[PDB]
RNA sequence: GCGCGACCCCAGGUCAGGCGGGACUACCGCUGAGUUUAAGCAUAUAAAUAAGCGGAGGAGAAGAAACUUACAAGGAUUCCCCUAGUAACGGCGAGCGAACCGGGAGCAGCCCAGCUUGAGAAUCGGGCGGCUGUGCCGUCCGAAUUGUAGUCUGGAGAGGCG
RNA sequence: CGCCCCACGAGGCGCCGUCAACGAGUCGGGUUGUUUGGGAAUGCAGCCCAAAUCGGGCGGUAGACUCCGUCCAAGGCUAAA
RNA sequence: UCCCGUGAACCAUCGAGUCUUUGAACGCAAGUUGCGCCCGAGGCCAUCCGGCCGAGGGCACGCCUGCCUGGGCGUCACGC
């Protein structure tokens, strides 16, 4: 909605930020498993279900 | 000493005197809420065995239960089962009116411990009891050595766990011997108990 | 604390002797030694028994009779050495005694 | 600056050198956005430094409140000693002591005497 | 609240009282009970502030006389246990019950228990006005003893 | 009494006299100037928004209302607002455009900030 | 045209204070099934259990005989072994099933109400003040005589003599 | 280890014989329901009846009489295993 | 300068502090950053020596002890 409420707005506000491949320096850093961002998400596939 | 004359007087409930004046405290109690703060007991002698004193944090409350058996809240009367777990009308619940007034006044009443209660007056739907409470945080509570014991942690909600007057008189704890030995610690510890499969380690 | 000497109960164990809970207040009385003093001094009181023989009386007394004998009691205080008390000099060598000190 | 000169500061000066800091912080965050390289890391030590500075307001001004309410007056609930709810809710030890007339001379006399055997 | 407190007397009214109940309602008179409570005036306990001195002006008698000079006062007595000791061991000279006291079954035994150990007793009108006289909010019950050797014939 | 119905009589309060107060510490300014005025965003857009329209482009707190927008644009940079307009970027942050008087020149207190 | 006192009840953002919710191993109270077994099934069994609803602590509960026993009797509570798969209970079918005695672990017994200062509430709380500060003390109010403190608890006790 | 010295108050012990006070819609009984190993009814609970003071509860088969063994409920606190 | 010292550290540890919106959640509600009421440090001008803008902070429910203002011929004594 173009209507949403400021609870909606603010916690999709935090959806955008938790979509980001990781930095770049994150793979290099020592004693690291880290291969990919393995909770991206795309708009189209998963709904945040609410 | 007049307790003794008082107490007398309250074994008699036949007598005319009795009659009229329990009647009339009957039709005001039936006039006020369920429970209502008195400011003294009605029955000093009464109250005073059970361990009520002339002293500021024990309150009294008098307290108004419905009387009869507990019939069972199933939608229709359909118990879905065996035929012998299918009746409703004749089941009695397994805690006694007193304690039933005081784990009303236990819940409503909760910065208060509640410390005894005993019979005022009685009829055909409701009876009424007066519940004497004791105020914890309360100093002159704090220094009656007599009564600190009610101000440990451990005492919270004795009304609600079992441990009154009534609360032993249903547990069936008013006995020593046989007809009263699976009642100790508990029931359902003594069945927990008999339960246990002893498997010793060099059986 | 110290422990009677008293018949067991039942038919089948009648004659067999076993420590009891407490001396009676008529032991206690006959052998000397006051009610509310007897726990203090490490004898058990058990003012629930009856005494029904002279032959469990005189045993117990035997027995409360042994136990003064071979009781020592340390003073309240350092130096005050009141009635009942006993002397430093045999104070002295006082231990703890381990297991049964009086064998049934 | 270091917090061990930094209590020893007068209360005007105190805050005066936390408004310095504090526009300090307002011009790297200016100069974040533009700039970067060198002054990028400044702005750790100045937010650090605001909380130093505050801490030793706050510190400073909350132990000067429990010098002028700690003449035994009612102590506010900011000020009173939290612990946990039961410690806050049980009896102070005179009130646990609390112990019977009869049975105070029943400990009077009749104490537990000390004693061994074979005497 | 006013409206059971009215209905509790209409019903008092309606219902058969009973002669134990219905002894009371049945006080003594106006002129008598003035009479009467002119005396228990004269005759008042000791107040609190009245009660500080007579202990602390013994300290001169106390730290230096080491002797006791007091004599007994004469008061009235109150409270119900106390007084119905007093009625059974018979040192109870004359005893007021006050006629309106709640819970009743306090004074119900009273008249029996006067009559039957034959002493007179009186149910006054006023419990707060008994109260009075011993500075309580209530009292229930008072009683003399005593009298002073000046006071017989009225008494 | 006139009407058969009776009312609670008007009864006398006091108003609270408290013998220790519940919080000694006096509250600090959380919302200061500092907090509320972040930093003036500097993209293109908002740098366009510089001449064209003589306003300032700030990312603010999102507590800050355009009453205190003012108060504090004041305090800070010796200002003051003809104007504020308040919007919540999609990022979270509040963005605040500030439309200066005619008396201050938008160029002048951006170059005395630095932001072109 | 009243001023009084008591009772009972109001409203107070009055002063000072206690309550509510969370965790589930263990613990206390209520409520409370059936699948299953009986080669069916309906009492019984599953089970005085699972689920539901509440309440605490470091443990909880119980506890100082209105006990068991029939003995030469013992002697609070709790737990282990034995009693005992026994007495008993059961469409006497399936099954179910404790206790006393005894041996151990540990053992501690206590306080109220009532007749009992009546030359005299000796008791307690609160405000304020002091100090030595988990309290003590002074003063002023209040609670309380419809009984606070003290003595007493059946093993006793109260009195009187030593 | 040191200073502070324990009473006319309380307790214990011995005797006396006078008092000797002890918990009520509670026990207890009928009936119903549940529960139990508890069987003419093991506890509990509802309703009705409802006390006793030379008495009351037990002694595992209901009943009345005689005797005997035993305990004192209807208030409260209490570690240890 | 953080290096033979008021002293580094994604160090340890814990007593001095901070602890946003909520939630038993407590001003009223809540698909609402919704709608209130009171105190008030501080400043303005004086329509007075009052009012405006406030930093902050309160305002829930039953309850106890006490205190205040009250109600009812419920019981009364004294009075016009
Ligand atoms: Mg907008
Ligand atoms: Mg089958
Ligand atoms: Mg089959
Ligand atoms: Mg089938
Ligand atoms: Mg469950
Ligand atoms: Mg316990
Ligand atoms: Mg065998
Ligand atoms: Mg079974
Ligand atoms: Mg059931
Ligand atoms: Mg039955
Ligand atoms: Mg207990």
């Amino acid at each position: 909605p173009s209507h949403k409420t400021f609870r909606i707005k603010q916690k999709l506000a935090k959806k955008q930020r938790q979509n980001r491949p990781i930095p770049y320096w994150i793979r290099m850093r020592t004693d690291n498993t880290i291969r990919y961002n393995a909770k991206r998400r795309h708009w189209r596939r998963t709904k945040l279900g609410f | 000493g007049a307790y003794k004359f008082v107490s007398e007087l309250w074994r008699r409930k036949q007598s005319d005197v009795m009659r009229f004046v329990q009647r009339v405290r009957c039709w005001e109690y039936r006039q006020q809420p369920a429970i209502v703060r008195i400011t003294r007991p009605t029955r000093p002698d009464r109250a005073r065995r059970l361990g009520f004193k002339a002293k500021q944090g024990y309150v009294v409350y008098r307290i108004r239960v419905r009387r009869g058996g507990r019939k069972r809240p199933v939608p229709k009367g359909i118990v879905y089962g065996k035929p012998k777990h299918q009746g409703i009308t004749q089941l009695k619940f397994q805690r006694n009116k007193r304690s039933v007034a005081e784990e009303r006044a236990g819940r409503r009443l909760g910065g208060l411990r509640v410390l005894n209660s005993y019979w005022v007056n009685e009829d055909s739907t409701y009876k009424y009891f007066e519940v004497i409470l004791v105020d914890v945080a309360h100093s002159a509570v704090r220094n009656d050595p007599r009564i600190n014991w009610l101000c440990k942690p451990v005492h919270k909600h004795r009304e609600l766990r079992g441990l009154t007057s009534a609360g032993k008189k249903f547990r069936g704890l008013r006995g020593k011997g046989h007809r009263h030995h699976k009642n100790r610690p508990s029931r359902r510890a003594t069945w927990k108990r008999n339960q246990t499969v002893s498997l010793r380690r060099y059986r | 604390p110290l422990r009677p000497i008293v018949q067991c109960q039942t038919r089948k164990y009648n004659m067999k002797a076993r420590a009891g809970r407490g001396f009676t207040l008529e032991e206690l009385k006959s052998a000397g030694i006051p009610k509310k003093l007897a726990p203090t001094i490490g004898i058990s009181v058990d003012h629930r028994r009856k005494n029904r023989s002279l032959e469990g009386m005189q045993s117990n007394i035997q027995r409360l009779k042994t136990y003064k004998a071979k009781l020592v009691i340390f003073p309240r205080r350092a130096r005050k050495v009141k009635a009942g008390d006993s002397t430093p000099e045999e104070l002295a060598n006082a231990t703890q005694v381990q297991g049964d000190y009086m064998p049934i | 600056v270091k917090a061990g000169e930094l209590w020893n500061k007068s209360k005007d000066d105190l805050t005066k050198q936390l408004a310095e800091l504090k526009t300090e912080l307002g011009q790297l965050r200016i100069q974040k956005v533009a700039s970067s390289g060198s002054k990028l890391n400044r702005i750790h030590d100045i937010r650090k430094s605001i909380a130093r500075v505050l801490t030793v307001i706050n510190a400073k001004q909350r132990a000067q409140l429990r010098l002028f309410y700690k003449n035994k007056k009612y102590a506010p609930l900011d000020l009173r000693a939290k612990q946990t709810r039961a410690i806050r809710r049980r009896l102070s030890p005179d009130e646990k002591s609390r112990v019977l007339e009869k049975t105070k001379k029943r400990t009077v006399h009749f104490p537990q005497r000390k004693f061994a055997i074979k005497a | 609240v006013v409206r059971i407190q009215r209905q509790r007397r209409i019903l008092k009214q309606r219902l058969k009282v009973p002669p134990a109940l219905h002894q009371f309602t049945r006080t003594l008179d106006k002129n008598l009970a003035t009479n009467l409570f002119k005396m228990l005036l004269k005759y008042r306990p000791e107040d609190k502030a009245a009660k500080k001195e007579r202990l602390l002006k013994r300290a001169q008698a106390e730290a230096e006389g080491k002797t006791v000079e007091a004599k007994k006062p004469i008061v009235v007595k109150y409270g119900l246990n106390h007084v119905t000791y007093l009625i059974e061991q018979s040192k109870a000279q004359l005893v007021v019950i006050a006629h309106d006291v709640d819970p009743i079954e306090l004074v119900v035994w009273l008249p029996a228990l006067c009559r039957k150990m034959e002493v007179p007793y009186c149910i006054v009108k006023g419990k707060s006005r008994l109260g009075s006289i011993v500075h309580k909010k209530t009292a229930s019950v008072l009683c003399l003893t005593t009298v002073k050797n000046e006071d017989k014939l009225e008494f | 009494r006139t009407s058969v119905t009776f009312h609670r009589p008007k009864t006398l309060s006091k108003a609270r006299d408290p013998k220790y107060p519940r919080i000694s510490t006096p509250g600090r300014n959380k919302l200061d100037q500092y907090q509320i005025l972040k930093y003036p965003l500097t993209t293109e857009s908002a740098m366009k928004k510089i001449e064209d329209n003589n306003t300032l482009v700030f990312i603010v707190d999102l507590k800050a209302d355009k009453k205190k927008i003012k108060a504090a644009v004041k305090k800070m940079y010796d200002i003051q607002a003809k104007k504020v307009n308040t919007l919540i970027r999609p990022d979270g942050k509040k963005k605040a455009y500030v439309k200066l008087t005619p008396d201050y020149d938008a160029l002048d207190v951006a170059n005395k900030i630095g932001i072109i």
